[PDB]
RNA sequence: GCCAGGAGGUUGGCUUAGAAGCAGCCAUCCUUUAAAGAGUGCGUAAUAGCUCACUGGUCGAGUGGCGCCGCGCCGAAAAUGA
């Protein structure tokens, strides 16, 4: 018998194998975690990808239970400024550029991730980060 | 190190502890044992 | 020792069975080599000189 | 001291995924034996000494009981993984008859479930009868064991039936050397009466085959039997030819053969050279009866350098059957490190002149030849170009003055060895009718590319292997440090099931006889495949280190 | 000294089999906050953890560093007995 073991990862979209840590963390637990494949792949469908954040329990009759989160911002600006990996260095060289809109939804979607849950910070926050991977920016 | 003239605070979880006439330099890992000798 | 020509492995011990028989070629050639012996069991897919050339009988199933 | 239950229970579903479902608890640990509970048919058989010669069997000393009295019920209730009785009756509170005990139990037992760790001591004979009544109880017979897989004389599946009447049709094992009666061979039969006194035939390489007399070595003394059983085991006299795993039927018997195929897979890579080679082919001699008493080992020369390299699967192995070569054998080789095939090429664009201004007794020979030289990666080929300028050198140069190059390449301007991996072309030359051969420019060729070669940035391309590491992430960890202490750097770590597996890069020379290495600081989880992948540079100063005389 | 918080973008980007504060080049932020770094050590296969930084709770009087001058101590062993 195993007593409630509720353990989060951070399991990217793609790989469906049940590879330590996650073994010796969900094999004490019955973990369903060929279901949480097959369920969120689907839940972003809408790209299908991207790097997320899960969570799993047990509740002592084998139990699953699946919760996701967000996608990272290091990637939703790749996406976003057009970086290939990123702009080599970020003292260096810059590839495309940030203005007054995409770090405006670069904000929106990770409205309840970043730090400070509200909105007047985050975009100068990770318009800051921006440069933390060289992405530059275009100021008005 | 252990026994030599120069003997420093090299890491900084050590101390120079002038004991039974002569300094040493003391730690945990008994590998910085130094000495003035 | 020579050889019984195409088709060799070898490598070295095989129990070369010492024959005996020169030619035109290298200034010896006495005391051949056999296949089947305790090693090479002739050339892969022989269809005739079988005497020497390892190869049993083709059975090829058809 | 350490003697225990929990103990190796615990380890049993820790390293593997053991059901050990137990029946005998300990009386007194360490010291203090004196006897054992049996939670299986209930009771205690006790003996009372060490030696053994006075036992008993009275029951719980009044502290136990109860105690084995769980684990019995533990084996009723885990008998509901079986038939249906058992079930129920553990759902009834009914008492399991001492026999479906022998059921269930058996049952799981054969059928790869439970594991009925009956256990003792030797030393102190404590511990014994209850697990030969346990073996006459729950330890497989031939007849529960599934039909044996094998091949027919025309090739398909095989029946190998316990049946006592059927076609003679056997297997042998072990190689015995021995005085009176010789070489003797131990065998498992399987299926078919043999007859003492009479014939057979080896069904492996088509041998007709004499039985001398069948016999069973009863511990002691050995015994002489009139015949071999469907199913028995026995070891026979003569066959002069039967080796190993050779399947046997009678002078008859469908001429049937077998199907298991072993594998003692090599690991261990020992040099051994003698101080004359004529030392040599005598230890020829006695691996033609090395090779020969023990299958295993693989005693194969590499190419490109000489001495036969004496592989096999163990440090001890290889190195125990060293003792028995200076030992009954007596072989002076000073055993050596394994050697490395080294090859070699260069690094620049070089352009030089091949001519052989050399006028001779008339007939010349002469060959100005002007090659451009290019080299290319470290993996490549060998390319040359059909490369003129428009049309000076002949065209039977153009399959000939590139042999030269060809040529001077099987021994490089360093210490020389087959230089490869390089692109080449050329451009032009001169010509002239009676004073100009094909060798000519073959040599002229050979002269272009010593002077092209030893002018062009040497280097040598050492060989490298890509080697998987069979173990888990513990130990995973520590090799990581290994290989990477070992001049390369791995590059492969896909996650497995009971291990995890690196793929790695270890450049050859290194790595030696990792086994002996690896086998140490895993303990022993697994170990490793030999792909071997490419070759490149050794760091500088392991090239001058090499530079001798 | 002790209690505790010691955080979020984050796995900074760049490299790299991986380089996640933490083997390495650039860097050289912004925020929830009273306070918490693009990190100081250990440790890791790289994560993990531990951890210092920093800021409150307790506390109750002095404390931490940098340079100089005088005398010293290690530095410091050879031969018949000092």
């Amino acid at each position: 018998k195993k007593v409630v073991a509720v353990v989060k990862l951070q399991l990217p979209a793609g790989k469906a194998t049940p590879a330590p840590p996650v073994g010796p963390a969900l094999g004490q637990h019955g973990a369903n975690i060929m279901e949480f494949v097959k369920a969120f792949n689907a839940a972003t469908a809408n790209m299908g990808d991207a790097i997320v954040p899960v969570e799993i329990t047990i509740y002592a009759d084998r139990s699953f239970t699946f919760v996701t989160k967000t996608p990272p911002a290091s990637y939703l600006i790749r996406k976003a400024a057009g970086l290939e990996k990123g702009a080599h260095k970020p003292g260096r060289e810059k590839v495309g550029r940030i203005t007054w809109e995409q770090v405006l939804e670069i904000a929106k979607q990770k409205m309840p991730d970043l730090n400070t849950t509200d909105l007047e910070a985050a975009a100068r926050m990770i318009a800051g980060s921006a440069r933390s991977m060289g992405v530059e920016v275009v100021g008005a | 190190m252990k026994v030599r003239a120069s003997v420093k605070r090299i890491c900084d979880k050590c101390k120079v502890i002038r004991r039974h006439g002569r300094v040493y330099v003391i730690c945990e890992n008994p590998k910085h044992k130094q000495r003035q000798g | 020792a020579y050889i019984p020509g195409e088709g060799h492995n070898l490598q070295e011990h095989s129990v070369v069975l010492i024959r005996g028989g020169r030619v035109k070629d290298l200034p010896g050639v006495r005391y051949h080599i056999v296949r089947g012996v305790y090693d090479a069991a002739g050339v892969k897919d022989r269809k005739k000189s079988r005497s020497k050339y390892g190869t049993k009988k083709p059975k090829e199933a058809a | 001291t350490g003697a225990d239950l929990w103990l190796v229970i615990r380890t049993m579903q820790e390293r593997l995924g053991a059901r050990p479902v137990v029946m005998q608890l300990p009386i007194g640990r360490e010291d203090t034996f004196s006897g054992i509970i049996d939670v299986l048919r209930m009771k205690a058989y006790t003996y009372g000494n060490d030696l053994g010669t006075d036992i008993r069997e009275i029951p719980i000393p009044e502290e136990y009981l109860d105690q084995a009295r769980e684990y019995h019920e533990k084996l009723v209730e885990v008998a509901a993984d079986f038939d249906e009785n058992i079930m129920l009756k553990y759902l009834e509170g009914e008492e399991p008859t001492e026999e479906e005990l022998v059921a269930a139990i058996r049952k799981g037992t054969i059928d790869l479930k439970i594991t009925p760790v009956f256990l003792g001591s030797a030393l102190k004979n404590k511990g014994v009868q209850l697990l030969l009544d346990a073996v006459v109880d729950y330890l497989p017979s031939p007849l529960d064991i599934p039909p044996i897989k094998g091949t027919t004389p025309e090739g398909e599946v095989v029946e190998i039936h316990p049946d006592p009447n059927g076609p003679l049709a056997a297997l042998a094992f072990k190689i015995m050397a021995d005085p009176y009666v010789g070489r003797l061979t131990f065998i498992r039969v399987y299926s078919g009466t043999l007859t003492s006194g009479s014939y057979v035939y080896n069904t492996t390489k088509g041998r007709k085959e004499r039985v001398a007399r069948l016999l069973r070595m009863h511990a002691n003394h050995r015994e002489e039997v009139e015949e071999l059983k469907a199913g028995d085991l026995g070891a026979v006299v003569g066959l002069k030819e039967t080796i190993t795993g050779d399947t046997l039927v009678g002078e008859d018997a469908p001429r049937v053969i077998l199907e298991s195929i072993e594998v003692p897979e090599p690991v261990i890579d020992v040099a051994i050279e003698p101080k004359t080679k004529a030392d040599q082919e005598k230890l020829s001699q006695a691996l033609a009866r090395l090779a020969e008493e023990d299958p295993t080992f693989r005693v194969s020369t590499h190419p490109e350098t000489g001495q036969t390299i004496i592989s096999g699967m163990g440090e001890l192995h290889l190195e125990i059957i060293v003792d028995r070569l200076k030992r009954e054998f007596k072989v002076d080789a000073n055993v050596g490190k394994p050697q490395v095939a080294y090859r070699e090429t260069i690094t620049k664009p070089v352009d030089v002149e091949g001519k052989f201004i050399r006028q001779t007794g008339g007939r010349g020979q002469y060959g100005h030849v002007k090659i451009k030289v290019e080299p290319l990666p470290r993996g490549s080929g060998f390319e040359f170009v059909n490369a003129i300028v428009g049309g000076v050198i002949p065209k039977e140069y153009i399959p000939a003055v590139q042999k030269g190059i060809e040529e001077a390449m099987q021994s490089g301007p360093l210490i020389g060895f087959p230089v490869v991996d390089i692109k080449v072309t050329l451009y032009d030359g001169s010509y002239h009718e009676v004073d100009s051969s094909e060798m000519a420019f073959k040599i002229a060729g050979s002269m272009a590319i010593k002077e092209a070669v030893q002018k062009g940035d040497p280097v040598i391309l050492e060989p490298i292997m890509r080697v998987e590491v069979t173990t888990p992430e513990e130990y995973m960890g520590d090799v990581i440090g290994d290989l990477n202490a070992r001049r390369g750097q791995i590059l492969g770590m896909e996650p497995r099931g009971n291990a995890q597996v690196i793929r790695a890069f270890v450049p050859l020379a290194e790595m030696f006889g990792y086994a002996t290495d690896l086998r140490s600081k895993t303990q022993g989880r697994g170990s490793f495949v030999m792909f071997f992948d490419h070759y490149q540079e050794v760091p500088k100063q392991v090239q001058e280190k090499l530079i001798k005389g």
